[PDB]
């Protein structure tokens, strides 16, 4: 317990030598530029994978691993979103509202909660106004000061709409936790991995549409492995798309 | 200036107290904060008053409070060097805890005299083996030290 | 014996299994209906995942009972 201290400081040397080597967002890429990370001879595998999928992508975004990365690049997929339909930003601004007194009503703790929705209604309001534009709002979700603040609210909704339905997603927690023993410990905290069923509500909470690339080293179905939330009966084509390599998110798009 | 976190933080933390604990802010760094914890009722630390030094790093609050004890105090969570061992200030932290929840716990620790104490040092393994011993012992130091000026 | 699996999805299926099926068949099965590989599964009972080596005997796994599978997605 007292080793604890001198590990936090490889915890940060380690945390900040990825921080240093790339941002938190970056700019859009060529998909070939996944490609160029695997060769024929070392990494035949995902070198295929990779080229199959070219096919159908054109641009990667690459979100900086900190144990934020699902979350993070959820809500660049959303605000990218919603810079190209304004009625969904109008429509985002009104659901947001709500979350803030849900938090409350679900035993949040007040104040801290609701600062963290009020300091993302105001991004979004500026976004709707005209204050924020498409280079200011990559400068501000690469501010790791600023970035974070508006992480937690997704990290929080993630949380609020767990408890919500507690009865519901509880049989899916494991090592005997709660719901809300899972929410405090695994994704509550910053820095803290996503897991399907974290993905599943945040995903569901937010209201949109995703498709995850399963990007592995196993033989899979043609076009890949892949999951789509929500599954539906319906037919509409996914607005984000996520490639997943093993512990890894980031965010890709269709060809254009 | 400071991000608004800090600010609010400060403000609501004034203009409320908790009871029990004085915490204000250092006069030339608002991230520095100087708490007193007077020793709660029906504990050995009972009549004593303890000061604490809180600082709030630069990523805060995406990472817990710095929290050192300056008043010498026979504890099983509290070391020779002051250092405080607690969850919420390790791995249980979240950035929608805040100060008060750090004082709160803190206060708690002694209140509410938490033995703790499932883990090793040599303050916790006396207080395993014999309750009688060590908590007269924890009355001898606040006597010796937690008073006064 | 008939036993339920659920999934994230909004979606339960069923399978024809034995008490004496190890996990890893429950998993195999669950693809023959479903497509997801068996090492992309997890499943849980009482919240505890269930093991590749033991069996549902080993686990109390009754008549009509439900298990719950989530999907590997870990990730950073």
């Amino acid at each position: 317990l007292a080793y604890d201290e001198a590990i936090m400081a490889q915890q940060d040397r380690i945390q900040q030598e990825i921080a240093v080597q790339n941002p938190l967002v970056a700019t859009l890429a060529p998909f070939s530029i996944l490609c160029a990370e695997y060769d024929n001879e070392t990494s035949a595998a995902f070198l295929s994978k990779a080229t199959e999928l070219s096919e159908v992508y054109g641009e990667i975004r690459y979100i900086r691993g900190d144990g934020n990365c699902f979350y993070r690049a959820i809500l660049v997929g959303l605000i990218e979103i919603m810079l190209k339909d304004r009625a969904r930003l109008e429509k985002f601004i009104a659901s947001s509202r709500d979350w803030t007194r849900t938090l409350v009503e679900l035993g949040f703790p007040d104040w801290t909660c609701t600062d963290f929705c009020d300091f993302f209604i105001e991004f979004l309001e500026k976004i709707h106004s005209g204050v924020h534009t498409e280079e200011a709002v990559y400068t501000i979700l690469n501010d790791d000061g600023s970035a974070n603040y508006i992480l937690m609210f997704f990290r929080l909704i993630t949380s609020a709409f767990l408890k919500q339905n507690s009865e519901e997603y509880a049989p899916f927690i494991d090592e005997g936790m709660t719901v809300a023993q899972y929410c405090e410990q695994e994704i509550e905290p910053m820095w803290k991995d996503a897991d399907h069923l974290a993905i599943n509500s945040l995903i569901k909470a937010a209201g949109t549409r995703v498709r995850i690339e399963y990007m592995d080293r196993t033989a899979a179905p043609n076009g890949g492995w892949h999951y789509d939330i929500p599954s539906d009966d319906q037919q509409i084509a996914p607005e984000i798309t996520l490639l997943y390599r093993p512990g890894h998110y980031d965010v890709i798009y269709k060809k254009d | 200036g400071l991000p608004r976190r800090i600010i609010k933080e400060t403000q609501r933390l004034l203009a409320e107290p908790v009871p029990g604990i004085k915490a204000e802010p250092d006069e030339s760094n608002a991230r520095y904060f100087h708490v007193v914890i007077a020793g709660p009722q029906d504990s050995p630390f009972e009549g004593g008053t303890f000061k604490l030094e809180l600082f709030l790093p630069e990523e805060y609050p995406m990472a817990a409070p710095k929290v050192r004890f300056m008043t010498k105090i026979y504890h099983p969570n509290v070391d020779k060097l002051g250092r405080i061992c607690l969850d919420i200030l390790k791995d249980k932290w979240s950035p929608a805890l805040q100060i008060r929840t750090v004082l709160l716990s803190i206060q708690a620790l002694l209140s509410a005299p938490n033995p703790d104490d499932p883990l090793a040092n040599d303050v916790a393994e006396q207080w395993k083996t014999n309750e009688a011993q060590a908590i007269e012992t924890a009355r001898a130091w606040t006597r010796l030290y937690a008073m006064n000026n | 014996m008939q036993i339920f699996v659920k999934t994230l999805t909004g979606k339960t299926i069923t399978l024809e299994v034995e008490p004496s099926d190890t996990i890893e068949n429950v998993k195999a099965k669950i693809q023959d209906k479903e497509g997801i590989p068996p090492d992309q599964q997890r499943l849980i009972f009482a919240g505890k995942q269930l093991e590749d080596g033991r069996t549902l005997s080993d686990y109390n796994i009754q008549k009509e009972s439900t298990l719950h599978l989530v999907l590997r997605l870990r990730g950073g």
